[PDB]
């Protein structure tokens, strides 16, 4: 039996990009136009695009134009569908279907269709972090060398910049790389050196700003 | 610039019967219509093309009808498995264009439904997420709608509900909407509250817990 | 001036899918064999794929044959990666690369790079589900929440199959974590309460996980 | 199967030295070899094909030689721009393989870490999460390991490392890891603690804080 698959679907956040694949068994696409399908949470299908024999024409929906691109891979038998800059109103199950009938013309309707790839676009395109402090330790040594910084946790995407004391405070200051986390949220920490005889007289004040969520936070930092 | 629309958006009807299905484009389309079944979770399934044709393997009951800007779809004599969705298409050599869709659904009288509101479990409470879950049980038509209030707050964005397929024994439906919120912002608020609507209820049914009772 | 921009990383879970494409601005990939390196995270470079002229060869490392695919689109000049049944090791920042020089000839080194996309491939396949009790308010309604399982699908059954009558197990829900939540309810009358012994039995056969929550009043 | 084996994996120097960078093939691939440099988070960048070749744009300083089975980079009076990784590479008509690439930095006396430990903030606490977070200041050369021990037993699988670049001032690495646990997994334990191993210690060094002071 002739069959389609889909591959490639889950979570994107809003604005970003994902990419599916269809392959088939049992036909070459070759000889068909080959077609991009949603239907969306209220039930109804939406054609979003079609890729013709050889390629000679990409014709797109509307509502996608622009953001969307559709090729085929006619050799190994692929269609893909790249979605970029992607929209909550995108969120639905993506099918691929083939056009096509038992005697091919120049006008048939879509008689395969793959099971469907979930896409969900989450409406937040960004994050800003929680702050929280990292105190010096009270066991410290007599006399200096201590070390106080800030967490900057579950923020996205990338970048945050940090200063600290609005920037009076930079020698001995390492802001580290971030780390991208197994929730998709991005996680670093800025630490400091200082002499431990300074604690308790020098106020020692974070500044974090993220410019993608226009957020800015201003943490201060203390013993125990 | 084909717009398709289908008549009705919900067509219940009893085992047995004939029905039909309307869809009318927006300018002349000759005979260039196909009909798809799908039913959910699954893919569509062709039925008719070319306004008439059958697709070799497609029951005889189904039949199609029309040119220019009225066609129809007709099933002589509805079985169980022909409860679905149907669309209607535009195809043209490059591009196509759908109806809205027609659910046609199992007959039956009117049923309002039994509602439940659950707060979150105590042990799921203490990793720092409330789940707050309303059930909406054996209720017909399909349509209803849940609306959430903490504190007579109505909120948006925050939850997500799911229903289930026409029960096999009593033909209703049943509907779960998960509200969620992080542990603080959970204990901010005292009075959380599920109001529902539905055809079976001469008005608005609410169901509320308050925090720690 | 030339240009290639890597498309669509980011995090996918053991065994799932991913697919990679490529775009390129101030020159056209049709004269060009266009391949896919990884830096892994010690450090070093490993190459990938390589997809020739007319697609005329598609090559891959030893270590993803079988399971990534490349292909080309001549006409609007994209190459894409398919990458399927993920492995940790297959964590890297992916380049697009293109094979040339100032005159082309057949054996050219790799003089134009993207600036990559992160790929990284978490090493749990599948994740047990947290059974948390729906109690039933003190016709009563009593059910218990799956939440946060990965993959589909879970079975429940209640008192071992006993209890069937009633019984609604909705669809999951994915959540914006990734992971997947459903909740199963019974209605039972409101007199057994206190009486009858109501437990619900989940199982999710992907990750080998067995639950039995016993739900009570309160 | 070409196997491409770089020496060193790490070669410290300083400005204005002359360096050479070796590159030994498993067996002969004639002139078939190019060199790539690449600075962190960046793309790699060409500087050398057909073994001797300098490709248009790439500074003199920069030049390769051998043939068969042995090759060689040399860099002619090192430049700050130039501290970097650079990776060797044969190249064939439809595939490549690579070295394992050679981190180039600047020389200087070794210099021990300073360790510190963090335990997790009362508010991030009680949101659910607790990270511990141990840090190694100033240290050089890079190579360091890190192991978290609860209750004295060796952590695995839930830990992330970040590394600094080559400081500008004085030339060291800086290093934080972060252990993250759930609210109630970190309340399960007493004694939490970060080892240090380093090329600059005579023996490992362990900073622990008990829960709670």
């Amino acid at each position: 039996e002739v069959q389609l698959v889909e591959s490639g679907g889950g979570l994107v956040k809003a604005g970003g990009s994902l990419i599916l694949s269809c392959g088939v068994s049992n036909f070459r696409i070759s000889a068909h136009t080959m077609n991009w399908v949603r239907r969306v949470p209220g039930g109804g299908l939406e054609w979003v695009a079609s890729i013709s024999t050889s390629s000679t024409y990409r014709d797109y929906a509307d509502a996608v134009k622009g953001r969307f691109t559709v090729s085929r891979d006619d050799l190994e038998d692929f269609v893909y569908l790249q979605m970029h800059k992607m929209r909550v109103e995108d969120t639905a199950i993506y099918y691929c279907a083939r056009k096509g009938s038992d005697r091919l013309s120049d006008n048939d309707p879509f008689d395969a269709w793959g099971p469907g790839t979930v896409v969900t676009v989450s409406p937040a395109s960004t994050k800003g972090p929680s702050v929280f402090p990292l105190a010096p330790s009270s066991k410290s040594t007599s006399g200096g060398t201590a070390a106080l910084g800030c967490l900057v946790k579950d923020y996205f995407p990338e970048p945050v910049t940090v200063s600290w004391n609005s920037g009076a405070l930079t020698s001995g200051v390492h802001t580290f790389p971030a780390v991208l986390q197994s929730s998709g949220l991005y996680s670093l920490s800025s630490v400091v050196t200082v002499p431990s005889s300074s604690l308790g007289t020098q106020t020692y004040i974070c500044n974090v700003n993220h410019k993608p969520s226009n957020t800015k936070v201003d943490k201060k930092v203390e013993p125990k | 610039d084909v717009v398709m629309t289908q008549s009705p958006s919900t067509l219940s009807a009893s085992v047995g019967d004939t029905i039909t299905i309307t869809c009318r484009a927006s300018q002349s389309i000759e005979t260039w219509l196909a009909w798809y079944q799908q039913k959910p979770g699954k893919a569509p399934k062709l039925l008719i093309y070319k306004a008439s044709t059958l697709k070799t393997g497609v029951p005889s009951r189904f039949s199609g009808s029309g040119s220019g800007t009225e066609f129809t779809l007709t099933i002589s004599g509805l079985q169980f498995d022909d409860f679905a969705t149907y669309h209607c298409q535009h195809y043209a050599g490059y591009s196509a264009t759908f109806g809205q869709g027609t659910r046609v659904e199992i007959k039956r009288t009117v049923a309002a439904p039994s509602v439940f509101i659950f707060p979150p479990s105590d042990e799921q409470l203490k990793s720092g997420t409330a789940s707050v879950v309303c059930l909406l049980n054996n209720f017909y038509p399909r349509e209803a709608k849940v609306q959430w209030k903490v504190d007579n707050a109505l909120q948006s964005g925050n939850s997500q509900e799911s229903v289930t397929e026409q029960d096999s024994k009593d033909s209703t439906y049943s509907l779960s909407s998960t509200l969620t919120l992080s542990k603080a912002d959970y204990e901010k608020h005292k009075v959380y509250a599920c109001e529902v609507t539905h055809q079976g209820l001469s008005s608005p049914v609410t169901k509320s817990f308050n925090r720690g009772e």
